[PDB]
Parts: C-alpha cells; structure tokens; sequence
C-alpha cells in the first residue's frame, strides 16, 4: 500500500496566480488521479491517468508527474477553485488516496454584516435562552465578537462557530450563539454583540431588549 | 500491363452456373452437416440411457459404458480402413491436399465413411470434434454435385469443392465468417493463384447455414454472455498468454504426429489390430466419459463452465493434461474425427488458467477469467494450426464477446509469432506433407 | 446518475450496522462498486470492492469479517457489513462507481456519503427554534433571518430554506458538540419586500432519528 | 511438383523476423498519424462553428462566413493537389491498390503532406468525403516510406509493408482491424495473380495501428446503436430484396461517381487554378449546407446512429438520400483529397433505414425495427459498388456490434454484389484504376 | 419466467381501470408484450402488443383510446389502460411475453390473468351458510359436507377445507348471478368416521368485501 | 382478418385413444399454434409452427395441416389431456383465435350421488332460508333435478351450477339451491329432490321434513 504525500497540507493564492501543488509515492505509482472536494460535497473526479480533466473541469487545470513525485496545476486559478484535492493511485495495491491539500483564496477585505435574535419563545417554553448572533460574509477570517448582557461583556454560554470560506466569494461566516437558563435572560433586559474585524477599527454591534 | 486494364474491367464475374451451384452445394452440405450433427446426439443420448437402465449395478454400468463406445469406436475404424482409410484422421488435410489436385475426392465412398463412421466415433464419445469431419463431408458434398451435373474447368471444379469445405465448417459450429475465411486463409492453395469464386464460396456457406439454422436455433453452441472488456494496460497479458501458446503450439504439433506413428506401431497397418486397438481408446472413451466427463468428449460441454471460471485452477491443470492425452490418442489413433474443436476445448482451458493466475497476481486490473479463457479458445487453432485470423472470427461469433477482439488478436497472433519462432507449422499442412511425402516413397 | 447510500447511523461500541447506497441513472449491473470512508479530519479510505457478478469482493487490509460488502444488482444496490465496531470505524461512508482510463481504476462518480457514529451514547431528535429579528425594522433592503438547531445526536443534521428553492444567500454553521448533544444553526439574508410578502421554511433533518422538521420563520408578535 | 509442395508446405508461414519488425513500426506510425487526421479534420470543423457561434446574429453574415471558410480550406485543398501531387485527389486507394501491383507509384516524399493537410482541410471544411481512403493511403505510403528508410530488398518487404499498412490505414479509420486485414486480402491484394504478401505482418501492423488509435480514442465509439433486435427466419428473405435493390443501385452510382469525374473536368480542363477554384465552389457549397442542412453535407457518420434509430420520417429520408448522391458525387468526382468509403456507409444506413420502415409497416406481423435494415444495408453499397462484400460486413459488424443480424447482413450484402454483378457494375475502386492505369498509356 | 397481473376489478360503467404485469424471471427488454382477454367463458382475442423501445404499439381494431397498452421497462412492468368501460369489457385479461421460432410469432408464456368486472352494482360482502347432514338423513360409510356462500358481489370468493389439507373429494361450484348478486356452494366428501370425527372447516373468502370467514361445518341439532 | 373455425367444438375419449380435431382458416394460414387451457387455468402453448412440440409437450401429441386447415392429433389420449384448445395464428396480422375444441374424457356411466341438506340456522335467522341439494360425480352430464314443496313442483327459487370434468375421477357435478323465505318456509314441510338421469331408469329422490 503505497503511501501518498501532498505539497501544501494548505496553501493560499490571489486568483491570477499560477497554482501548483504535489503528491509523491514510496514507491513508483503512475498514472494517477485527483478528486476535487468543494465544502460540504462529496469529492469528485477532477483529473485521472497524470494528466486527463474529467469532463466539465475548467481547462484553466492541468495535472503532470511520473514515477514518485507528481503535481496539480491551475494556470490561473479562480475562487471558484477552492476546495481540497485529494490524489489517488491504483497501479498498486490497494488504492491509496493522497492526505489532500486545501487551496485557500486571498481576497479583498469585507466586513461582517452582524445580526441579533431574541432567545425565541418555543425555546424559552422549554427552559433554553438562545440568544443568536450571525455576522457573514466577511474576510479575512480574522474577527473577535463580544457579548453583552445590560452593558456587561459575558464570556460563558458562548459558542461560535465559522463556516468554511466560500465556494463562490471567498468569504468566511460565524455564529456566535450564547445560551441561559432562560429566566438568566429573562432578569436581565438588554443584549448585545460586538464584531471587530480589520475592516474597521470601532467595533461593529447589534442589541436587542427584552421589551 | 495491358492485360490488367482487361481484368480489372472484367472483374467478379463468376459463371452464373458455378453460383447456382455453390448455392444447391450449401443446401446440401447443411443438410448433411445438421444429420451428422443429429446423429451423433441420438447417440450419446442412448449411450446415457442404457446407463440410466443399469443405475444400481456400477461395475456392469462402468462395463456397459465401455463396450457400447468401444463398440461404436470398433464400427467407426472399421468403415474407415476397409472402405476409405482417408477418412481416417482430421479430414480438412484430404481436401486441402485435394485443392491442390494432390489428393482424391472418392466422395462415392468417404460420404458414408466419414458420416456414420464419425457419427459412431463421436457418438460413442471420444475426444474427437465434428470439426474436420463435417469440412470433409462438405468438399466430397461439392464434387459429387460437380459430378453430377458434371461441369467443367478448374474453376467450377475448385469452388464447387472449396465452397463445400466452407459451407461445412460454418455448419459445424454455426459460424458462416468463419468458414469463407478458414478457406481464403488455410484451405485455398498455399503458393501460387488459383481459380476459386469467394461470392459462390459465399452462397455456399449461406445456404449451408439457413438450413443449420432451420433446424438448431433457439440455442447456441458456446454461450458466455457478454464478459467484461480488457483495458489497454491489461493488453500485455494477453501477449504473454499468446507467448505461452506459441510456444506449446508446435510441440503438440509434435505430439499429435509422433502419436500417429507411435500408435500405428501397435497393429501395423492391420485392419484388425487396428479397429480393436480402435475399440479400445473408444471404450476407455466411454468409461472416462461417465467416471471424469471433462476428460472426455468432444470439448464444447465444459467450455461455458470454465470461461464461468467454476473449475477450481487444480481443476483446470487436471483438466488440461488430461484432454492433451485423450485428444492425442483419439486423434494420432488415425479415427475418423476432427482436432478442431478439441483444441477450442483445450485453448479455452489453457486460457482460463492463465486467467486466474492474472484475475489474482494482479488485482488492481480488476481481471475476470472468462476473458482469457475467449482469448485463448482460437488460441490453440493459431499456435498449431496456424490460422489466427479464422480463429479469432469464429471464437467472435461463437463466444459474441467482440469487446475482447483486441485482447484476442494479440494473443492469437502472439502465438502464430512464438510458433514460426520456434518451428512450429500448419499442423494442417504437416499433415498433408506427411501424406502427400509418404504417398510417394 | 446517482448513488444515494443510507443506513449507517449509531452503532454502540463492538456492535454491527448494515449500510445500503441505491443506484440510479445507469446499469448498476455491470459496474463495479467500491466504498471509501473519511474518518473525520483525516484522509480517505478505500474500504473494498465488488465486481457486477460477485465473483469477486477484495477488501483493504482488514479483519477476519470486519467488512462484509455485497450487492444485489436486482434492487440496484450495494451494501456494507461492518461489525464489532470501534472508534476507528467512525465516519462518513462514500459508495463509489468504479471506472478506468487507459486501465488504471478510479472512483468515478460518489455518493453523498452516510455517517457511522461507534457509541454508547443515544438517539435524540434536533429541536427546532424559528429565528426571526427582534422588531427593529430598520431593516436595510435585505435582512438577514435563519433559525436554530440544539439538542440532536449523532451528526449530521441537514438544513435548507425554502426546500432548497431558496438556495443563494444561505449559511448553515458547522455544529459544535454539547457535552451530549449537537447544536447548530443557518442564516439567510433576503430582499424585505419577499418576507412576510411569501413563506419562509428552514427544513431541518436528522437522518439517525429519521426525522424532519420544517420550521416556519415567524416574525415576532 | 508436389516434390516442390511437400517443400513448401512444412515451410509454411515463416515471414523473415526482420520484415515483421518492420509491420510493427510501420503500423505504430501509420497509427499516430491516422489519429493526428481524425484530430486535425476536427478542431477545424470545429474552428468554423466557433466562429458561426462568433457571428450568431447577423444571417446572410453567418452564410457567408460559413461558405467562405468551407470554399477557402477547400481551395488550399485541391490547390496542394494539383500543385504537388495529383494523385492525391480522389479516394486514395486505387493509387495503392495499383502501387500493389507495381502499375503505380508510391512518391511518399510528396502524397504524404499533400494527402494529410490537403485532406485534413477538404475535410476539416466539412465536404461530403471520408477519411476512408485518405487514411488507406496516408498508410501505404508510411509503409513504402519506412521501407525505403531501412532500405529493405525483396518483393515480399516491399508488397508487405506497404499492405500491411493500407491495412494499418483502414483499421485507425474505423478502429476496426479485423476489416483492415479483410480489406486487404479481399481488394487492394493483386486480384489477378499470387502475390508475396506476409499475412502475419499485416496483422501485426493492423494491431499497432489500432492500439495507437485506442490510446486516444478510448471511452467512446464512432458508431453506437445499442442492441436492436433480432431477425426471424422468415424475415430474411426481405433482406434478399433489400440486397436486391442494392445490387442494381450499386452500378448505376458507380457510373455517376466515374461520369462526374468526365463532366466536372470540364468545368477547369485540368487548369490548376479553375480547378482549385471550382473547388472552393463546392467546398464553400458544403460549409452553408452544412449548416442550413446538415445532414446533407460532412462525411456521414453524425447520421448514421440517428437514422437507424428511426429519428427521420421516411419523407425525410427520401432527401437526404438524393441530397447526399448529389452531394458525395459533387465533392468525390471533383477530385478533391478525400474518400467515398464512409460517405457510402453513411448513404446505405440511410437506404436501408427507409427500406426498413416500408418493411416495419407492410409487414406488421414481422415485428420489424428499421434499424435492423439500416445495420443490414449499412455496408451494403460498399457490396453493390466498391464489390468487397466481405470487408463490408466485417466493418459494419466491428462498427455496430449487432452480430445477431449477421445473417440479414450477408444475404443482403452478397444479394447485392450478385445483382450488381448481373448488372455490369465493376469494382468502383478498380474501374478507377483501370482508367487510370489506361490513360496513363492513352496519353501515347 | 413468471408473470404476475393486477388491478383487475369492479367499475362503473363509463369508468376507467389500468392493469399491470409484473414480470420476473427474463430480460424484460428484448421481449414483446401483449395483451389477450378472454370473455366469461368465451373466446380469446387480442388486446394489443408493445414491443421494447415502446416505439411500436398495436391494438385489435378499436377506437382510438379505447385501450392504452404501455410499459416501464425500469420495473419490467406491462401496463394497460381502457377507457369508457362497457359490459364488452368484462372479461378476464392476459399478459403474455411473445416469442418465435420461424417469424409466426405466438403468446409464448401467459400470465394467471386478472378479472375486470364492469357492473354498476355495489361491492357486497358474502353470507357464508354451513351444509350439514340432517333430519331424515342416513350417515353412510362416506359422508358429504359443504358451504353455502350466497349473496356476494363481485368475484370472486375462493372457498378450500380445513385451509387447503383436504384437497381431494372436494367439488365447489361456479357461482351463478341472480339479480345481479352472486350466489355459490362447495361441498366436500370424507370418511363418514373422520367427522363430525375431526373438524372439517370451510374457507371462503371475498378479497372485494375484505370479507374472510372459515365456517367449520358441524352436526345439526 | 381470419376467422380460426375450430372443428369440433366438443368431444369425448378413453385414456389410450387416437384423437383429431380441426382449425378452418378464412383465408390462407401458416404454421398456426395450439395452447391448451387447463379448467381455471392460464393458457400454456402447446404446438407451435403447425407441429413443434414445446419443449415439455408430451410426445403422444402432434398434429398439423397446411394450406387452410390444420388439425390436433393425440396418438394414445392419456387422462392428461383434459381441456380445451384454441389454435391461434399470426401469419397474417392481426393474429386471431379459434372458438377452441373441448377434450373432455369419456368413461363409466356413474349414478348422481345426491344429498340434500336444510336451511341453516343462521340462514333462517335473516328472513333466510335455501335448501341445498347436492348431485355430485356422474356421467355423463345430462342430469336433471326437480324440487317439490309438499308434492307440489317448484321451480321458482332454484339456481344450478355444474362443475367441470372432474380431474381424477372424469365424473361430473351440478348443485340445485332453492332459496325460499322463512315465512313462505315455515308453511310446508315435505320438501323433496329429484335427480332424473341416463343411469337411472327413475327420479334418484332424496328429502327431509322440516320436523
């Protein structure tokens, strides 16, 4: 079972740019094949036998190699490009899949566009106090939000989570969700989330109030 | 020069007459081709039920198997030696070596002699194939119409005659490609011109065909269904299997002459010693027929069974070397019966061999046995006797697997290359030299 | 041309779940049919095979019956057997349609995959909150609404709006464990003068509890 | 004599290693270059759509476009001809059936270029020719090419090699090998006397030619019309009367493709330029029909699966039948670089097709599928005329896969080259070279 | 090769049922299909055929969409569709495969067969009534039962003893219609010893009324 | 299109007994077809192309013609062979059917075995009230049955169904039920059945009174 190793685990580039990226062997495979895996889709055949595009793959790809080191090229890559490709041979046995390689994009800035929800009623009829707080589409990825409870930064019951950048514009996205005991909202009255995020030095922020 | 402009002008003009003959020729030819098809079932078929008639008792079982086949093989000889000792062996080589006007066509006797003698040597069960036998039936079928109405000139004399050879062997395995080309590529005179009509050899195996079909369709002979296909980096095995053939095609070349001189020793020409030493094989025939089937036999039962790849690979070497065996004796024992088929039979199990060697010393080819074993079935008619190109049609259109035709050329012809490589020689031919040469000193 | 698996769900420690991919859009006979799975965060991993007829069914290096692959080309679908499951064996399953090139095989066309989650831990719905703003209508043309899912096991959970009609402009957050449970939920900018003006349904779904709830936004009273 | 057979038999089929060697890289390369002709022929055909699509549009600008871009490509076809090669014109196989026979010769040096690019332009501008014979003698060629290269002595390396590659040839035009060899030992072999031709090497050449083609060309056919039906005992005698039809038809074009040939030479009395420029004429006709009616124009294959299918009313039909005649006899008896073989595939399936749905209808007792006809008389014209039954069987099957109408084949086939035969026709391809061959002395 | 039909049934005059064949056992394609329907005790005649490719459909001479024969050739299923039902129609309908040796084509395999009643009369369960010796009768040696099964609507009822185990000596009668309600009786005959000995039990049932009943025959008073 | 015309629609044999029956074409024919229909069964094919045994067809049967009549041979008629055929064509479309030949078997001439049952309960507890009467197995077919409420003939009431050859004993069967009601019932007490045959010289009476 050969074992296949990929260039940048993780890479970035501004589109335009000529972007290359590698698989290798312990041993001598050939005729390879890539498999591109956008987030949240199952992979698919991109290139095969070194250097063949499936059908449908933007001739702005090209793959190459021979024996134990072998490439992925994008002339020209686009956002659209953004995925993570996943190498494989099968002149061997068994088949081998590549650990993969993420291309990450590098874009313009963009600022988060915040939102605030009060911890709705059917989830406060069961005890829970969500108190949601969406900022999208932004980038760098780099952001830091804050919480208020009254004038108050809180720091527990906090979660955010970010989405993947995105397939289409390159953005990112979080989700900064703080969860109470429900009455451990509904003593306190006002709420709010600060976003800051390089686009801008005063902190974006979104409130709401019990009332 | 001057004359060619005149030929090629004049070109495929073949006399009206020499057509509606190759056309009453095939009728015939199939006719007969289906009797003899026939015949030789009705037999084997009661062979089994008088086994069936002695179930409970097995040594009188064993015992009534032998007799009857060695019965049937003693009766075959028999006609044989003390009516046409032509008849004897293959039956194309008579005809090729009668194309080339260096042999007789005694069709007043052959016809009886080949028909019920083979239809006893291969009812009774021998390992011996209605190949040649029905070639044979179909070339004396063509002289005896060229008599007949008597016609005359090489060319109605030659086509009526090599038209037949063809309407038979399509009727003897269903294949009508296969025949026009086992004449136009083994059959027709090896060195120098000659005047046969390939649109009446064409009628001829037409008709011959229309009347098989009349009478056996809603069934094949050989029944593989569509195997898979064979990626272009799986193509060098199929060099390699065509090596291994090659090189084997030429010493069972060997084997199958030597045995014929070997065997004869043991009744010298005597039409007694010989018809026993007949019914003999004949019998042991019968009794392998029933104690270990594959052994036995014409070879077509097993072929769909093996390409299946339902015969373990100890099966299969076991199977081989047996059927080498078998099909030496029946055959080098100058019986009246083919080797054609025996050595679709044989290739088929080399193949499947080779087959599953591959199907598992490489599994990232995701291989399947049953195409090695299409492969190499016309694999053995290429290695010994030397002609791929019928080979290859007729495994086509008998196996329907045309997917595989590049795998199958490859191999067929990797063969013919190691043969001639290694000495090997028309199987065929060697025979007609043999003769022909001994004819005469 | 599509390969739909099922089955794989939660499995407690040791245990053995079963897991289907129904094809449709070509000859499943025919075709050779492989798996492949992503234990989360790593690489893939090929599972094993099977030829149209059978005949074959090669594995990766594995156990004695770990996997136990098969098909029924009758129903145009494929199987997988794992048994005493563990740790390890937890993942997304791919079912693939395997093809070649000049000869050297490849997965031509995946699935969607289905997630085996090995744990003694239980089966529990999602519940669904609607998400909708907190009357400050100062809402610029487009605005932002998106509901939540808490408290469901194991992953994955789906969420689209609108069936999916309402696709552009929609994010749904990766979830984060609850010390128990899962929890996760999806935004979804949108022109004013569409909302109220028409529905708006985030369909929520669970494939380990079999469940579904379509959430309709309310804007608050 | 037989002192001599007993010789020559156990002598049998031992072809000198060395002129084998030689089929194998004749084929390898008559291979490449069959595949860079299919490629070529297409990126143009393409070129000119992509530059229709560039003046969508305006109309009369577009059927401008289209006849001049077809007309231009057509001109620097004839044009490297006449200017460097006359024999390229026409099929191309006569000129290798006679370079068999010694009656004409094989100037690789020269036909090479002018034959591909000439070619790769009278058909990449979409005229009603095939790549058929091109390629056959693009093969021929290659074959004497590499002969002379290695210098090999010998009627035998020299007859080979240069039918091993006619073969080669015919095989990268339909990746069909089995119908390359049948070509061979059935047409473009010396019809009138033994001849020195080492059938394994043909073979051998035949394989490599195909494997290069495979290589790339894998994962698709040229010609794909799935499994149809299967054809009843009592249906084959309307395969008798198709075969008929055929036979008397077979002839008859075989006059206009030879009379055409007289008539268009007027229309330029050999002039280069006239010439090359009624070529342009016809060329420039073939890029706008080949838009403002498709079927009409190109080689022929597009048509084929679709018409099996039954896609075409039989009205439909009627014209593209007569529209192709007309079509293939302009662009073929015009001497422009290019074959008839494929665009008389293209021209039975069509006939058959239409035979088909009298049949599928006047009989409904039958159970009749058209397409059955249209695989039967699909190779049938290349019976009636071309007269190599055995070969057109033999391709269509490798093209069609549908062996389970291989008797319907041949009985229509072999029906076919009896009437025609009954009829006076001639092997087109070698009433071509007979004129030629005889014009050659006539002109003394 | 079997063949399995459904969808036979009652209709309103002027009504419109669709039948089906469901067909195992070959390579559904490559067949014709057709369909050939038997009147109550009378001819055969031919509905229709239709080939693979669904390209090629025929019906015995009748108005235009009198009947729509049709098939899915992805669930090897035969279809036929008839239109303002009449009292012509009330016949019992037959799928079959065809199949040739010369080109004379005949119904090679056909099909149980399903019945189509066309009445206007309302579907209505069975009474079912036991047939038992009485008052002045003389149980000889050999003794003979059965059920009445009467007032019923449409067919059929299917009537066995003691639930088939007794399939021999047993005579069950056609129903006749009177008045547009069909009436039938079964008797079976056993060893005057093995009843009222054993229990000898009759089995009618009326897939129509969802009506099943197993009067077990006993001794009157 | 032709009309098949299927010789004798009827008939009777002896298991070990040559029988012919025939199919007269309208018009020209060619190698027409056979099905035998088993009683409540699914058509099975039986000679095909005017003679052709289908691959199970038992080898005493044959049968054939030309031209514009054809016919159904059975050299030795077994037991077997109870049914009908109808010999279909299809060398001219649209293929058609014969009105069919019924194989019924000829043997001893059984005596009606006739039982006569009253009115269950149940039955009068409902207004009902039917008086059953059996005839079962007997030869030939030609039986007649006859009620009499208090020798007073009644034919009003009755309904008859005769069953088919029976298969395994060739005998035939026909049931009388006479439906009458409770109040009309409860006003008579000799009710008797009479079954009139060949094998009996006379009336096979059977009854039972109400007491």
């Amino acid at each position: 079972d050969i074992v296949l190793t990929q260039s940048p685990a993780i890479m970035s580039a501004a589109p335009g740019d000529k972007v290359t990226m590698t698989c290798s062997a312990s041993s001598s495979v050939s005729y390879i094949h890539w498999y591109q895996q956008k987030s949240g889709t199952s992979p698919k055949r991109w290139i095969y036998d070194t250097s063949k595009l499936t059908s449908g793959v933007p001739v702005r790809f090209s793959g190459s190699g021979s024996g134990t080191s072998y490439s992925l090229t994008i002339n020209t890559m686009e956002a659209e490009d953004a995925a993570t490709y996943y190498c494989q041979q099968w002149s061997s046995h068994p088949q081998t899949f590549g650990g993969g390689t993420k291309l990450e994009i590098l874009r313009a800035d963009a600022a988060p566009t915040v939102s605030i929800f009060p911890p709705s009623s059917e989830q406060l009829t069961s005890g829970g106090a969500s108190v949601v707080c969406f900022l999208n589409n932004f980038y760098p990825k780099d952001i830091n939000v804050k919480w208020k409870i009254d004038g108050s930064e809180r720091q527990n019951g906090v979660l955010n989570s970010w989405t993947d950048q995105d397939s289409k514009d390159s953005t990112y996205s979080m989700s900064s969700t703080l969860t109470l005991t429900k009455d451990e909202y509904e003593r306190h009255n006002s709420y709010t989330c600060e976003a800051t995020h390089k686009t801008s030095t005063s902190p974006i922020v979104k409130s709401f109030n019990r009332a | 020069r001057r004359q060619l402009i005149r030929q090629l002008l004049e070109r495929d003009k073949t006399p009206l007459a020499i057509l509606f003959m190759a056309a009453v020729v095939g009728t015939l030819v199939g006719l007969a081709a289906v009797a003899f098809d026939k015949g030789v079932a009705w037999l084997q078929n009661q062979r089994m039920g008088a086994l069936v008639h002695t179930a409970d008792n097995y040594p009188l079982l064993l015992t009534v198997a032998f007799l009857c086949s060695a019965v049937l093989a003693m009766f075959g000889y028999f006609l044989v030696r003390k009516y046409a000792p032509e008849a004897g062996g293959s039956g194309i080589p008579e005809i090729e070596g009668a194309l080339e006007d260096q042999r007789p066509v005694r069709w007043w006797r052959v016809l009886p002699v080949k028909f019920f003698g083979g239809l006893g040597t291969l009812g009774g069960g021998m390992v011996l194939g209605r190949a040649g036998p029905t070639v044979q039936i179909g070339g004396n079928i063509g002289r005896m119409v060229l008599d007949i109405f008597r016609l005359k000139g090489d060319e109605a004399r030659h086509t009526l005659l090599a038209t037949g050879a063809a309407a038979g062997l399509a009727a003897a395995f269903n294949a009508p490609l296969a025949g026009i080309l086992f004449i136009i590529e083994e059959m027709r005179p090896q060195f120098r011109y000659t005047l046969i009509s390939i649109k009446a050899v064409f009628i001829g195996v037409i008709m011959s065909t229309i009347m098989y079909r009349i009478f056996n369709h809603e069934v094949a002979l050989i029944d593989v269904g569509k195997l898979s296909d064979a990626p272009l980096n799986t193509l060098w095995l199929y060099l390699i299997l065509g090596i291994i053939f090659g090189i084997f095609g030429p010493i069972f070349n060997k084997w199958v002459l030597g045995m014929q001189d070997l065997l004869h020793r043991v009744h010298g020409g005597n039409i007694t010693k010989w018809v026993l030493m007949g019914g003999a094989i004949g019998g042991l025939c019968g009794l392998l027929g029933f104690v270990a089937p594959a052994t036995s036999g014409g070879g077509f039962n097993l072929i769909p069974i093996a390409t299946a790849g339902n015969f373990s690979m100890g099966m299969l070497v076991f199977i081989f070397v047996a059927r080498v065996i078998t099909t030496l004796l029946c055959f080098s024992s100058g019986a009246p019966g083919g080797i054609f088929a025996p050595m679709l039979a044989l290739g088929t199990v080399l193949g499947t061999a080779f087959g599953m060697v591959a199907v598992e010393l490489f599994p990232q080819y995701h291989l399947e046995a049953g195409t090695f074993a299409i492969a190499g079935m016309g694999a053995l008619l290429a290695a010994s006797i030397r002609a791929p190109l019928t080979g290859i049609i007729l495994v086509l259109e008998m196996t329907d697997n045309y997917q595989l035709i590049l795998p199958m050329i490859i191999t067929g012809l990797g063969a013919t290359l190691l043969a001639q490589f290694t000495g090997g020689k028309p199987l065929y031919s060697a025979i007609l030299a043999r003769t022909l040469a001994k004819q005469e000193a | 041309v599509r390969l739909l698996e099922s089955g794989g769900g939660l499995v407690q420690p040791g245990g053995s779940l079963k897991l289907s991919c129904a094809a449709s859009g070509f000859d499943y006979s025919r075709y050779w049919m492989s798996w492949v799975r992503q234990a989360p965060g790593k690489g893939l991993k090929w599972i094993g095979e099977i030829n149209p007829v059978s005949s074959t069914i090669n594995y990766t290096p594995s156990l004695k019956d770990k996997f136990i692959i098969s098909r029924d080309n009758a129903k145009d679908t494929l199987y997988l057997q794992i048994s005493k499951v563990r740790s390890e064996d937890t993942a997304l399953y791919y079912c693939a349609r395997l093809y070649y090139g000049y000869g050297y095989w490849y997965f031509d066309v995946w699935g969607a995959g289905t997630t085996v989650t090995v744990s003694s831990a239980k089966t529990t719905p999602p519940s669904v909150y609607p998400l909708a703003p907190g009357s400050a209508a100062a809402a610029a043309s487009m605005v932002t609404l998106g509901c939540l899912v808490k408290g469901y096991f194991p992953e994955p959970v789906t969420v689209t709006w609108n069936s999916g009609s309402l696709a552009a402009g929609v994010h749904t957050f990766p979830a984060v464990l609850q010390a128990a449970l899962y929890t996760l939920s999806s935004s979804v900018t949108v022109p004013s003068s569409s909302w109220p003006s028409e529905t708006v349904t985030c369909n929520v779904a669970h494939p380990a509890s079999s469940t579904k709830v379509d959430k309709k936004i309310v804007p608050r009273a």
